[PDB]
RNA sequence: GAGACCACCCGGCGCGGCGCUCCUGUACGGCGCAGAGCCCUGCGAUCGCCUGAGGGACGCGCCUGCAGAGCGCGG
RNA sequence: GAAUGGACCAACGAGGAUCCCACUGUCCCGAGCCGCGCCUCCGCGAGCCUCCAGCCUCGGGAACGGGCGAGGGCCGGCCAGC
RNA sequence: GACCGCAGCAGGACUCCGGGGUCAGCAGCCUCUAGCGCGGGAGCGAACGCGGCUCAGGGAAGUCGGCAAGCCGGCUCCGUA
RNA sequence: GCAGAGGCCCCGGGGGCGAAGGCGGCGCGCAGGCCCCGCCGGACCGGCCUCUGGUGCAGAUCUCGGCAGCAGUAGCCGCUACUCCGCGCCCCGGAGGACUGAGGGGGAGACGGGUUCCGCGGCGCCUGCAUCUGGCCGCGGGUGACUCGGGCCUAAGCGGCGG
RNA sequence: GAGGCCCGCCGCGGUGCUGACGCGCAGAUCGCUCGUCGGAGCCGGGCAUGGGGGCGAAAGACUCAUCGAACCGCCUGGUAG
RNA sequence: GGACGCCCUGCGGCCGCUCAAAAGACCUGAACCCGGCCGGCCGCCGGCCCGCCGGCCCCGUCUCGAAACACGGACCGAGGAG
């Protein structure tokens, strides 16, 4: 259902934006139950919740030019 | 610009609440109440509007002291009055 | 309830007219306890709420249990 | 009081829904089509309209409905596929057929849709904001659909 | 607004405290029939202190 | 081949292949004894060969594949 | 017609004119195209207006008629346009 | 993104802090971070309209009038009444 | 004809055995109108004489209330954009494809709003389509300062002053 | 390294299309095209000035969608050949 | 302030119940307008069995004169002026 609170909480714990938070598709239930920063933090250790890389732009072509 | 666009620049309160009349009529720059008359000691009442006079007047509130003293005059305040009129 | 357990703090609705010195003195007499710091706020509903931090030697849970909190 | 059909012991089965949030004009048309229809044929037809394989002929409120191929033998060149009406008219048809079969020991084949009456109802009123600082109405036109299934083959 | 005054905040907090529907038991006790307070205000459509 | 919706003219459609033809201009890659030079044992825009190539198609012929004609509705 | 200022124009100007080169569908003379509306469907859904009505020609008449006089047309219901 | 305009109104409304590439640029055009898909959707590809695109030969003959469109444009080096 | 007043209505006018009214249909009257009958309705109503008037509607760009055709019509064409699967909603999760493009569709304040904030449930209202969504609705909560700001100082100004 | 200097972003104006809109997004908005962009500049808060008065780089402009005399209540059910 | 049975995924339908009566969120329930069934072919006046023939401009209003291309009037109810 709404995992809005979980993605807001997780972004706060992972200190990234909600765009970079990535929930495990398999466990939609495990995350739904989590309603506390602490519960989200336990899932983050379990790697069912993870922050992505900043996906920054390549500067290889720029270095070559 | 004369109309809707200039309505967007409204973001201030020219009239605040009045200590005596509790109405959004207390100009804050000129420090006076449009309806109450406050800070004047006489309340501001004008006979051109009787509707305004009806809106704030004796009887639009509790009228506590007066109601009790009128009832007392009808009962036993006249006799107490006679004792002090007799005096010493 | 967590504040009682971790920060030794009782949360009390008090008279708005009251000041932090009076609330420390009052809590200390009525509950027979010692108060270190009172931090207070006036709620959006207009009621003062005081966070009473009790002295470190006193245990807030004992004060709370006596009151019924 | 709300029913408009006064059969004299004709062993009919009836259902009616009031204040139905669907168009009066669209519902009137859907109900009109299922008239004189065997109950089993009507349920299939309403389902075909839902899939856009059969059309609801619009015989009374046609100003704006488009000429369509599926209405070729309908008696009209104009029709449409009301979806929110079909759903409603079928639910009431399902209640009516149950009522007749349960009370009068009727069968789906025996039953035919002998009568209908969809009337206008008070509409929810909202506000459209028009130009030059004007406000106008955005009101719904609800229905009071009544359906009666009857043993008569409408001889 | 976040920098309000206690005297503006306390007159605004009365409105928040009294924006309530009639308690259901009150309707039953008085046979009120009309159950809408009618003095209730919704922030978007309302202009308190105006 | 016809069209706002309809109507029309047609009807085992169509799909996606393969040929033909046409469009565009010689594919990626490999190779080189091409290459101004450079400094190190490589780099290098380009160039030549394979290659009227490759890619594309709504046009034409064909089927080596799935398919394709209501137990619909009227009458 | 001379600080109701007269004459004078360098530099300026979304000021008002005339021409030249350049340029272009401004045009000759239009054509093709791309989006979006339109159009059809599902779901939502108003306004303005309104004696009654809604085909014409002529005559008379507030001298310019839908109704009246005399002729000539006309199934009925709709849609896209205009 | 909750203010004010009857409204969850292409209108207004004061600031603070401000990454990368191309660039003279905080311009235009793309992007990292961050935010996030607006009173709905499907078809169809008519007229016509709105927002554009191209047009052979001519080159203002059009019009009240080059209105609109188009030409022109960056930089460097000459040259300049 | 209407609405009231003072009378009358031969054992004290008519009425739940059905008043007024509404709806149809006769009769009578030159007509204004009147009567009756059936039906609906469910407590009041008159004829006649005398009396009194805020006493009769088609119009007034009449007032107020309802409401028709138009009409399933005009419209729901700002901000480049959605798609697949998973309860599958415009919700949420994953995958794509993008956009606002650091004078931001970003993060924050002043002011103005005043609970919109948060969690939980819900779709009856609203969300101009939908909704399982929500700034909507119900329930319960939420703003902690010796160091930040007010408070204090003075500015333009404003008030006070024997008079 | 000077300038009520020029080009040009935001800003602040508002020229043309007499473009869109004109039952609007909007009781004046939108799109391009523009005027300016170190200055008689632009912008916020506080304050001053009040109706035959104010303020006006002057248009009878502006004074809360109202201006060749604001608005509200009253005189006033003003008077009308 | 709606018994019970039935069918509903449910919404809700139905049967009936309480009542003198549903009077069911409310007394009576008009006109406009609308839907089902059900006749008919269409306005007024006159004749006749009754769909034919004959007559028939849109009222109010100012006005010399209005069907006027003069004005007011979509419809209906209540209120509305010596």
């Amino acid at each position: 259902a709404n995992l809005r609170l979980q993605k807001r909480l997780a972004a706060d714990v992972l200190k990234c934006g909600k765009r970079r938070v990535r929930f495990n598709p398999a466990h939609e239930k495990y995350i739904e139950q989590a309603s506390s920063r602490e519960a989200i933090r336990s899932l983050i250790e379990s790697k069912i919740i993870a922050k992505l890389d900043i996906k920054g732009s390549s500067r290889g072509r720029i270095r070559a030019r | 610009s004369k109309g809707t666009a200039s309505f967007g620049k409204r973001h201030t309160r020219i009239h605040g609440s009045c200590r005596r009349c509790g109405k959004h009529s207390f100009h804050l720059q000129k420090h006076e109440c449009a309806s109450c008359g406050y800070p004047s000691a006489k309340m501001r009442r004008y006979n051109w509007s009787y509707k305004s006079l009806r809106r704030r007047t004796q009887g639009t509130g509790s009228m506590s002291h007066m109601r009790k003293v009128y009832r007392a005059y009808n009962s036993g305040t006249l006799k107490a009055n006679a004792r002090k009129y007799l005096a010493k | 309830t967590t504040q009682i357990e971790k920060n030794n703090t009782i949360v009390f609705i008090v008279d708005r007219r009251a000041s932090k010195p009076e609330i420390r003195k009052a809590f200390e007499t009525v509950f027979e306890t010692k108060v270190a710091r009172v931090n207070t706020l006036i709620t959006p509903l207009g009621l003062k709420k005081a966070f009473i931090r009790l002295a470190p030697d006193v245990q807030a849970m004992d004060v709370a249990s006596k009151m019924g909190l | 009081v709300k029913y408009a059909f006064k059969s004299d012991n004709l062993l009919v089965g009836k259902s009616r829904r009031d204040g139905v949030k669907a168009s009066f004009k669209n519902t009137y048309s859907t109900c009109r089509a299922i008239k004189g229809m065997g109950v089993k044929r009507a349920f299939a037809y309403l389902d075909n309209v839902l899939n856009h394989k059969e059309i609801v002929p619009f015989f009374k409120f046609y100003k704006g409905v488009g000429r369509h191929s599926q209405a070729r033998g309908s008696g009209t060149d104009k029709g449409r596929w009301p979806e929110k009406s079909v759903v409603v008219v079928k639910d009431i048809l399902k209640q009516a057929v149950s009522n007749a079969k349960h009370a009068h020991k009727k069968e789906e084949d025996e039953l035919y849709v002998i009568s209908y009456c969809v009337n206008r109802a008070r509409g929810r009123r909202r506000r459209t904001f028009r130009a030059h600082g004007r406000i106008s109405k955005y009101e719904s036109q609800p229905c009071h659909v009544e359906l009666i299934v009857g043993p008569k083959p409408l001889d | 607004t976040a920098n309000k005054t206690l005297s503006r905040k306390l007159r605004l907090a009365k409105k928040t405290k009294t924006n309530k529907n009639i308690p259901r038991w009150v309707i039953a006790k008085d046979h009120l029939k009309k159950t809408w307070n009618y003095k209730r205000h919704h922030w978007r459509r309302s202009h308190l202190k105006l």
